[PDB]
């Protein structure tokens, strides 16, 4: 019909296509699932990859003169021939009516087109906040935040990140069974009021695309749809819905133990422990007192783990279990040496911050063991 | 049980089954015909050890090695076994299938590769014709054994293949000595049980050992009361205890041993109840008695041969039949085609 | 252990809750009413987590570590459920279950269903162990004796005014499960809201009950009704009803019909029909059973049957309906 | 060194080339014509009974069909391709037993296979043996690739009866019905190869061993191992006759005699003297057969008396001359049904019983 | 159990042998209706060990020299025995004493222990299966060669993945169709002294052959549109690959 024409250098074709492979293939449903949209705008190519609830966009320079137009080709295929060519050949690429010919060098290929089937308004916000998060601002946060969400958990709200502009600042906040993570960023503007979740997968697929901590980024968050651009290319997810718990409900509990002291020790210490941790129920005991810590496991193959360390403590005698898994995390995203860690009771949750600063913040129901 | 039993009177039959292997003429296979209980368990056992002993001692296994020391552990890697699993009946073509596969491979101790079937008839016919090329051309030093209540019941082609030795029961005589020796009852007890098991002296003692021989007294008593009154419709409690082919069987040989009295012979099998005899003689027509030993026959037939049939059904419908029968005027049946 | 019935269950429920709860019957629906009664007791006392399991072979150790991981220390109280196999506890469980009992917290509240357990079962330590901390709810299937006053009380439970009439069908037509007897009451009270069950509007429904197997079918032989039985089997050829089970259904009462045509000779009628125990009710209709049909029908019908039997096992299957209404129409007469 | 040297007679008396086939010249004939004139048909299909030469007779065609030295009804089996086929190593000639490879997955195995190149030999050809308990689906998979292969497709089907075959299946291929072997072909190929392997033997059990095996010579010659391994690895009559244990014509003349009489009494002695000695019962039973046929014969014409043996041919005479055809055709009728009932029978004593009381039953 | 002693003794560099396996490991049968072609072949000779694997579509044979005198010996190693042997030996330890018997192979790798039973039997000679006689001839750079036949395997059948050689002076071709009807051709500049041929291979066993044989420059030999094919080596003749070609 329209007909399109391209002379799309390799390279600077396979970053997009190879980002925008996540809402593309893994067991496509449909024949217009497991496909991705090329469409033609003045100078500029949009690669758009679809699965019905995440919507990711690539903008490919124009350097020559293109056909415009838009099709839908096999996205895994168009991936295989685009990378497998040699490098830096431009690739010809014409739109034979039902039929999509791509010539490289010597090389000929043939694909199946599908007008139009998956054009929809595919997106609406409601953009409560838009803030310009730059580039290492939500890349700390989200590599604090993800840790190891819920997984078939009933509660579909606690798969999500819950955001929260307020002031100056952005907490994030996420809840999986005994762990739970924030991270409060000041982004210094003045921004309005705004709560939301997003899923988890999301979430994931923002982290993984980001990279290059550089370039500062819009993100438009509503109600059901969330955008964000990072530098060249656009990606949108779905938005769930509420019933999560309100972290100034989970995070401020009157902790009254204080301690301190190195997180690289205790992610040794921890990792020492978790070779003798019970292998049915995951944690270890940790004894506190006066200016020490003892770390003890006793897993069922009947072998006892027992270390000492120097962490800083003017509170009472205790004695309380924990996961090592979720707490390994929280040393591990903390990227921090030393750590803040406050204790309340031994079914009461167990709050530990970043001693370098507020700004990373971590909860940990305790063990019962 | 524990390597089964060792019975005396097998003793030359093997010696000579021995000799064709030990002279090295030995036929890869071997169908043994052999009655349940006869016996030829313990004789394809003792073949197997003395063919994948490394050393074979004069008419003997090893005395010491641990070629056969694998093979009392139960665990030889080529001595395989094919039997139906405990839960199941039909040997199923997977098994046979994967014993055949691993044949190809060569012996692990370097010795024989040694198969045996448990019992041939309860191979499936496409299990026999998965066998059915590994038992006509084999790879070198590879035999087999097969054991059968009966040989002709097997697939046209599977015995084709094989050798079919026979176990002949022991004579009557050494036969009633040694159960006397094992079991201490009355001779005529001991007559019917070899005659009835057609002179199988395990299946002997398993009919003593086990409880149906008190059930068989109980369906005498209740031919007692049954052929005197004619009223037989009471025998179905004794004959309803997941036995009924083998009560079926002892029903049959007593009309066999009544027919046999009309005729006079010298010999019956049914020695313990000569009074049930005569009376069974005295009130049944001969015509009649024949008619209803061979529904005996048929329905014995019936239940051995399909499983999952009804045999409370089967048995009344019989005894329903009977009972017609005893009464004057009715047509008899009579074998044909 | 506390042993309790399904309509005690509530009062115990009220009076306090143990952490360990049993459900052992065939009857599903006492299974289901128990289960969500619990449920819904514990939520009113701020159980929010309810996790349930489908045990089986395939469940084992690594489809049970989850489930000790789930109930140390999450928010507030949960609750759990598992489904236990056809045959009870297994060697393969019974240390699984060993382990559960090593861990009783008023964060969890267990429920456990299932059916009848050998006696070897409950012997097992976990079970001794559980004896104080546990309730066993009784959830078989009583006998119909009592199956009257049971629907009578339960339709008073429904809102439901049944008659006299109305209760015998009822209860003569669904003489297999109380997820039947429910689904008819709630049926009937949805149909008419008023409640007044008169016998006219309670039998109309689709039919009695449903197809059925034996019900009237044998009934109108027992009569000697050949048009009733004759349209029961065209209905029941008509959904596909299983040959074999009406084989197995007129194998298990032809058998007692004949045990009852003897000794009738020698012996007054009443005397044979106390000494097979069989229902009085039942009794009502083995009277003109044994008097219209004589023993050469009986011999007739025996033999027709054994017939059709052994063509229809060896996969013949030739014609088993024409044969089973031959079978109705000898005795018919 | 200890790797059995010795191989059965069953297998290596296995035919090698087209003069070595004993018997069948109605196929030998029209595969070495087809081979030599130029026609080769693309399936080839041999039913036979047991033991009559259908996986012989379709290796032999294998052998010739591949052979380098073009493709003549003579292979030669000094080259490579006859070595292999005859060892079964060859690449080309694939052994499928169709009781194994009936599920879908090994059909389509097949399929996938045939559409290649050979490797060593001109056609790539799949004995399927047993072919008759394909699996339906099997079977119409197979159709295609029965019906219409490449140049280089040849399939050699052996059957042990054809009436399982779906009938379409053998309408797309050449039918082959080897009869079964004659007692003299039989006796005859033994005679060759007793005298081949030098080992003593003399033409009466040798007669024997032709007429207990029912024209499958796989089965004479496994009755020929059972006869040597037994008897110090010779042939004799008293050897064979107490392998088989076969009875002479005097005791079921006996029988026959006693039972045509109505001696019951007499009938039911012998058949106890008969079971003391342990006799083989469907041998009593294809004895008085015999014996009735030939009485019948008798009463017909009187020229064809007893004379194979006539030892006691005046008994026979007189049983004729005595009885009633009507009389001696029931008789027969009733051994024979009863012989075809001594498997289902519960023992085979009683079986024989049976059948000789309801002999009894007229007068 | 007392220890086998063994026929065939000799020790090869860890190098040597994963070459062997790693030329021939793709080239062997799995499950395969003939039993003696779900394995590999290790012959011995002279100083050369040689290894030939088959599935009656594919051969790859590959020879390399020990330095040891040998006797002529065969033996076959089934699919798990050998997969299982390749997974043993991969650190760089010299001790790899492989001893052959006759019924079983064991290989000992310092402190681990090789331990399989052989498939009995004999194999089809490799050199009746490379042509005798081939008349065409075909140079190019391995890389090349491999990088466009995996370009063009990316459109073609899912199942088995037929394509398409036409070989002629001007330059080799290669084209893939699908059931999906979709179209791939594509021009290699191959240096040809013949007239045009066609043949029809299956993409995965030639990618397979390419990507195991690790060389820089390969030729290539063929007779007819249906025989075999000979890729080798176009500057060493110590492995040789076979692909029987694919009816159209
Ligand atoms: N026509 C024949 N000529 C010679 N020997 C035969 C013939 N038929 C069968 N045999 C003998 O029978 C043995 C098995 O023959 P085979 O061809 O396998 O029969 P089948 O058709 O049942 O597979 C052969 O080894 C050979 O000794
Ligand atoms: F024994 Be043959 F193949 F019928
Ligand atoms: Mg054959
Ligand atoms: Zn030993
Ligand atoms: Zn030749």
């Amino acid at each position: 019909g329209p007909h399109m024409k391209f002379t799309v250098e390799r390279e600077h074709l396979l970053k997009p296509l190879q980002q925008v492979s996540g809402p593309l293939g893994g067991r496509p449903t449909l024949p217009i699932l497991g496909n991705l949209l090329l469409q033609v705008a003045d100078g500029t190519l949009s690669l758009t990859g679809t699965d019905l609830e995440m919507e990711m966009v690539a903008r490919v320079a124009l350097v020559q003169p293109h056909e415009p137009g838009a099709t839908t080709v096999p996205a895994r295929k168009f991936f295989d021939i685009c990378r497998g060519l040699p490098e830096g050949a431009e690739i010809a690429v014409q739109l034979e009516g039902e039929r999509m010919l791509v010539r490289s060098g010597r090389s000929r290929f043939s694909l199946s087109t599908l007008p139009a089937a998956d054009f929809p308004n595919l997106d609406d916000w409601q953009s409560e906040v838009e803030f310009t998060l730059p580039q290492a601002t939500m890349k700390r946060l989200i590599e604090a935040t993800q840790f190891s969400m819920a997984h078939q958990d009933v509660r579909y709200y606690l798969n999500g990140m819950l955001f929260e502009t307020e002031g100056e600042e952005l907490r994030t906040v996420a809840t999986d069974g005994h762990r739970l993570a924030v991270c409060s960023m000041p982004i210094g503007q003045s921004l309005p009021s705004h709560s939301v979740i997003v899923p988890r997968k999301g979430v994931i697929e923002l982290m993984r695309m980001l990279d290059g901590g550089d370039n500062p980024l819009r993100v438009q968050i509503g109600s059901n749809n969330i955008r964000a651009h990072v530098g060249d290319f656009i990606f949108t997810s779905k938005l769930v819905d509420g019933r999560f718990p309100d972290y100034r409900r989970v995070l401020p509990k009157n902790p009254d133990k204080h301690l301190e002291a190195g997180c690289d020790l205790l992610k040794q210490a921890f990792a020492r422990a978790a070779i003798l941790s019970n292998e049915k129920f995951r944690g270890v005991r940790l004894y506190v007192s006066e200016n020490q810590l003892k770390i003890t496991a006793n897993n069922p193959e009947q072998e006892e783990a027992e270390e000492i360390l120097d962490v800083t403590y003017s509170g009472a005698e205790m004695e309380i279990g924990f996961n090592v898994s979720y707490v390994l995390d929280v040393l591990n995203a903390l990227k921090c040496e030393n750590v803040r860690m406050m204790l309340t009771d031994s079914v009461s949750s167990v709050q530990i911050e970043d001693a370098a600063s507020q700004s990373a913040a971590y909860v940990v129901m305790p063990m019962r063991l | 049980g524990p390597h089964m039993r060792w019975y005396p009177w097998l003793r030359p039959d093997f010696e000579k089954l021995v000799a064709s292997y030990q002279a090295g003429r030995g036929h890869h296979a071997l169908l043994i015909q052999a009655l349940p209980g006869m016996g030829d368990d313990a004789l394809i056992y003792a073949l197997s050890r003395y063919l994948l002993c490394q050393q074979p001692q004069g008419h003997k296994s090893c005395g010491h090695c641990r070629g056969c020391q694998l093979m009392q552990a139960g665990t030889h890697p080529d001595y395989y076994t094919l039997a139906p699993e405990k839960g199941k009946n039909t040997l199923g073509v997977d098994a046979v299938r994967e014993v055949t596969e691993k044949l190809n491979e060569h012996a692990r101790l370097g010795g024989a590769k040694v198969v045996w079937v448990t019992d041939a008839a309860l191979l499936t016919d496409a299990a026999a014709n998965a066998l059915l090329k590994t038992l006509e051309e084999p790879p070198a030093e590879t035999w087999f054994f097969l054991a059968t209540r009966e040989p002709e019941r097997l697939l046209a082609t599977l015995r084709s293949r094989c050798r079919l030795h026979y176990l002949a029961p022991p004579p009557e005589q050494y036969a009633v000595t040694w159960l006397s020796r094992e079991v201490t009852m009355s001779q005529d007890a001991l007559l019917a049980a070899l005659r009835l098991s057609a002179g199988s002296p395990g299946a002997a003692l398993a009919l003593f050992q086990g409880d149906n021989w008190q059930a068989r007294e109980t369906l005498c008593q209740a031919l007692a009361y049954s052929v005197p009154s004619g009223d037989w419709y009471s025998l179905l409690a004794a004959l309803n205890h997941e036995q009924a082919p083998a009560r079926l069987h002892w029903l049959a040989t007593l009309l066999m041993d009544a027919l046999k009295r009309h005729h006079g012979a010298a010999q019956v099998t049914n020695v313990d109840v000569p009074g049930l005899v005569a009376e069974l003689a005295n009130h049944l027509s001969p015509s009649r008695l024949q008619a209803i030993l061979g529904d005996v026959c048929h329905i014995r037939e019936q239940l051995m041969s399909v499983t999952g049939i009804n045999r409370e059904l089967l048995i009344t419908d019989l005894l329903l039949r009977i009972e017609h029968y005893l009464q004057p005027g009715v047509v008899l049946p009579v074998p044909h085609l | 252990m506390i042993r309790l019935y399904p309509e005690q269950l509530r009062a115990q429920l009220n009076e306090g809750l143990r952490a360990a709860y049993l459900l052992l019957g065939n009857d599903p629906l006492l299974l289901q009413e128990s289960q969500d009664a619990v449920r819904q007791v514990a939520a009113a006392q701020g159980f929010e987590e309810h996790h349930t399991f489908s045990i089986d072979p395939n469940t084992d150790w690594n489809a049970i570590f989850s489930l000790c991981q789930a109930m140390s220390l999450f928010a507030s109280r949960q609750t759990l459920l598992l489904l236990l196999p056809e045959n009870g506890p297994n060697a393969a469980i019974n240390e699984q279950l060993l382990t559960l009992t090593g861990l009783l917290h008023d964060d969890l509240l267990l429920i456990v269903r299932g059916n009848k357990l050998s006696k070897a079962q409950e012997n097992a330590a976990w079970f001794t162990a559980l004896a104080n901390r546990s309730v066993q709810v009784t959830c078989q299937t009583p006998e119909q004796a009592q199956l009257p006053r049971w629907v009578a009380a339960r339709a008073k439970q429904l809102n439901l005014e049944l008659d006299d009439a109305a209760n015998q069908v009822l209860c003569y037509c669904y003489e297999g499960n109380l997820l039947a007897l429910a689904q008819a009451l709630e049926r009937l009270s949805l149909l008419w809201p008023d409640g007044k069950l008169t016998l006219p509007r309670v039998e109309q429904a689709v039919n009695d009950a449903a197809h059925f197997t034996p019900f009237h079918w044998v009934d109108a032989l027992l009569m000697g009704k050949s048009k009733r039985a004759l349209h029961i089997l065209q209905q029941l050829r008509l959904e596909g009803s299983e040959p074999v089970i009406l084989l197995r259904t007129l194998q298990r009462e032809l058998l007692l019909l004949v045990n009852l045509k003897r000794q009738s000779a020698h012996t007054p009628l009443r005397a044979l029909f106390d000494k097979h125990r069989v229902w009085q009710n039942r009794r009502g209709m083995m009277g003109e059973a044994l008097n219209r049909l004589s023993q050469t029908q009986l011999r007739q019908a025996v033999q027709l049957l054994t017939r059709t039997e052994l063509t229809l096992k060896q996969d013949y299957g030739q014609s088993v309906w024409a044969e089973l209404e031959g079978l109705s129409l000898l005795l018919c007469h | 060194g200890p790797h059995m040297s010795y191989q059965v007679l069953a297998r290596k008396w296995r035919p090698q080339t087209f003069a070595d086939v004993v018997g069948q010249e109605h196929v030998l004939t029209a595969l070495a014509n087809g081979l030599s004139l130029g026609r080769i048909h693309h399936a080839y299909l041999f039913s036979g009974t047991r033991g009559v030469g259908k996986t012989s007779i379709a290796r032999l065609l294998a052998k010739g069909l591949n052979c380098e030295t073009g493709i003549t009804a003579t292979p030669c089996g000094v080259c490579d391709n006859c070595r292999e086929i005859e060892q079964g190593r060859f690449v080309d000639l694939i052994e499928i037993d169709a009781a194994s490879r009936t599920k879908v997955e090994d059909t389509r195995d097949l399929l996938d296979n045939v559409q290649y190149a050979p490797a060593r030999g001109r056609f790539k050809v799949y004995l399927i043996d047993e072919v008759h308990m394909l699996s339906r689906h099997s079977f119409n998979a197979l159709l295609k690739t029965l019906e219409e292969p490449p140049e280089h497709v040849k399939f050699l089907l052996a059957t042990t009866d054809p009436q399982k075959l779906p009938v379409t299946i053998l309408s797309r291929c050449l039918q082959f019905h080897l009869k079964a072997l004659d007692v003299e072909q039989i006796r005859h190929q033994l005679e060759h190869i007793l005298n081949e392997e030098h080992i003593a033997h003399e033409p009466r059990a040798l007669q024997l061993l032709a007429r207990a095996a029912e024209g499958s010579l796989r089965d004479a010659l496994s009755l020929t191992d059972q006869a040597i391994a037994s008897g110090d690895g010779q042939v004799s009559t008293q050897a064979v006759s107490a392998m088989l244990g076969t009875l002479d014509d005097d005791q079921a003349l006996s029988l026959v005699e006693a039972m045509v009489e109505a001696n019951g009494e007499r009938v039911m002695a012998l058949i106890n003297e008969a079971a003391a000695r342990g006799i083989e019962w469907e041998a009593l039973l294809v004895e008085m057969l015999g014996l009735l046929h030939r009485i019948a014969m008798v009463q017909l014409s009187p020229a064809a008396l007893g004379n194979d043996m006539a030892a006691i041919e005046l008994r026979m005479r007189e049983l004729a001359r005595t009885i009633p055809p009507t009389d001696i055709q029931l008789y027969y009728q009733t051994l024979l049904i009863g012989r075809k009932e001594l498997p289902y029978a519960p023992d085979r004593r009683m079986g024989v019983e049976m059948t000789l009381l309801r002999a009894l039953a007229f007068h």
